[PDB]
């Protein structure tokens, strides 16, 4: 139940460069191939959000720029209606991520910078969360050290641009252990 | 999408109820201790540095 | 500190602002010439005082003429009567590595590991770390002889002017130049050196166990240095640094 100003292939199906109104006020214009989504094309939403980048088979595959209803953004190379590959995603305090992506979710290196503080964690994801061996890059330090849930879990070390590294572990949920050894670097 | 900050208390109300000065050696003159807004500066206590 | 220059120190002048009473002053020039009278030393200095939580711990080491020896120090809780600490070792400082922060007035409080861990052990095993990590010597205080035994420089000077701000003038004070200079510090600048009533004082205060004080001035003599502090290691200086 709507328009589309554009040329149709032979049976009617949407084919080429078109603009497509559909019927709750989302708005396509992009290259159409065999009735589907297919190719560089602007993708708007009558809430605010707006997919501007390419497309398979009416799914989002490669790069593709997606504005978020909420004030995300992310710019990164998609397949199958899902974040997956390197992709670039900004929230709303803008605070941005860099890194891989498998499932709609952080998946792999990834680095977060944090822009309230301008710290960064570069490390590995899982699942979307914080998870592996890491690097919480701060300003003058940074901790090399394991994550389970959005903190350090087990045996790691803080890095110091003084010139010394501080060994440690966490033996509980928030609170480090600095024994025993502090090394030269 | 933006925090929200506390004021600072501009008068002698709160904890800028005495003025503080600060000199390194005596003889020297004294340094003036400017006022502190608290969302920005004692709520970062968590921070802990050298003098 | 030495016993015979305790009034000829400048103590609470050093800029820390921990010293003595008149009455804890007092109790120490008598009692220090008490530990050098019954226990046979050839000098004694004053150590310094731990403050602790409900009594303060006043530490004390007397030295043979060997001078590199492990030192025989002394614990007093009324600063009057002193008794000496048993020597210490690498396993038995290792016992407290489950606990962690001040203790406490008499030696007989024990501790939990269960096994009760006395207030006495952890006392002389913190003397010992804080007599082997700070409380540096002086350049040209301890000079060399072909034997092991070492004496003190009655000749000494011995540092210039231009050789009091740097970090390789100072040694630390342990068996091991000499001996190892404050270069090898892990972190880099764990020393706070201060200049105090211009060029007539100079203190190098550790900031890996405070409140440790040292104690100049040049052309001099004193040669000297004081720990008095909470009691436990600053683990937390590389974060401030």
């Amino acid at each position: 139940l709507g328009e589309y100003e554009g040329e149709r292939n032979e049976v009617g199906e949407r084919h080429g460069h078109g603009k497509a109104r559909l019927p709750n006020g989302d708005t396509y214009e992009g290259s159409y191939e065999f009735g589907k989504r297919h190719g560089q094309g602007t993708y708007k939403f009558k809430n605010g959000a707006r997919y501007t980048g390419d497309y398979v088979k009416n799914k989002k595959h490669g790069q593709g720029t997606f504005i978020y209803p909420d004030g995300s953004r992310y710019e990164g190379e998609w397949a199958d209606d899902q974040r997956h590959g390197q992709g670039v995603y900004y929230y709303v305090n803008n605070d941005t991520y860099t890194g891989e992506w498998f499932n709609h979710q952080r998946h792999g290196q990834g680095t977060y910078l944090y822009a309230e503080t301008g710290s960064k964690y570069v490390g590995t994801w899982v699942h979307g969360q914080q998870e592996g061996a890491a690097e919480l890059i701060h300003l003058n330090h940074r901790y090399q050290g394991k994550f389970m849930n959005k903190n350090p879990v087990g045996p790691g070390k803080y890095v110091f641009d003084i010139g010394c590294e501080q060994h440690g572990e966490y033996r509980l949920t928030d609170t480090e252990r600095g024994e025993e050894e502090e090394e030269e670097e | 999408k933006a925090p929200q900050v506390i004021p600072k208390e501009e008068s002698r109300t709160g904890a800028n109820k005495y003025v503080y000065f600060v000199c390194n050696v005596p003889g020297r003159p004294w340094v003036r201790l400017p006022s502190v807004t608290p969302a920005q500066i004692v709520t970062a206590r968590k921070i802990k540095k050298f003098f | 500190m030495d016993a015979d220059s305790l009034l000829l120190s400048l103590e609470l002048a050093s800029g820390s602002g921990q010293g003595l009473s008149p009455d804890r002053r007092a109790s120490l020039l008598t009692s220090l010439m008490l530990v050098k009278r019954d226990y046979r030393f050839a000098r004694v200095l004053f150590w310094g005082r731990i403050l602790g939580l409900v009594a303060d711990y006043y530490i004390a080491q007397g030295l043979s003429e060997d001078q590199l020896a492990p030192r025989k120090t002394l614990y007093s809780l009324n600063c009057t009567e002193w008794s000496l600490l048993p020597p210490a070792t690498e396993e038995m400082a290792m016992q407290i590595s489950v606990v962690s922060g001040r203790f406490m007035g008499d030696p007989s409080h024990e501790y939990e590991h269960v096994v009760q861990i006395k207030e006495e052990t952890r006392l002389v095993s913190i003397i010992d770390q804080i007599d082997k990590a700070v409380a540096i010597i002086p350049r040209g205080a301890l000079f060399k002889t072909p034997f092991g035994v070492t004496h003190v420089n009655r000749t000494f000077e011995g540092l210039p002017l231009s050789e009091v701000r740097k970090l390789s003038s100072y040694f630390h004070f342990r068996e091991a130049d000499f001996l190892d200079s404050l270069e090898y510090d892990i972190p880099r600048g764990s020393w706070s050196i201060q200049m105090e009533r211009g060029n007539a004082l100079v203190v190098l205060r550790s900031l890996l166990w405070p409140g440790l004080t040292f104690y100049h001035a040049p052309r001099t003599k004193n040669y000297g240095y004081i720990y008095v502090g909470t009691g436990e290691k600053n683990m937390d200086l590389p974060f401030m640094l």
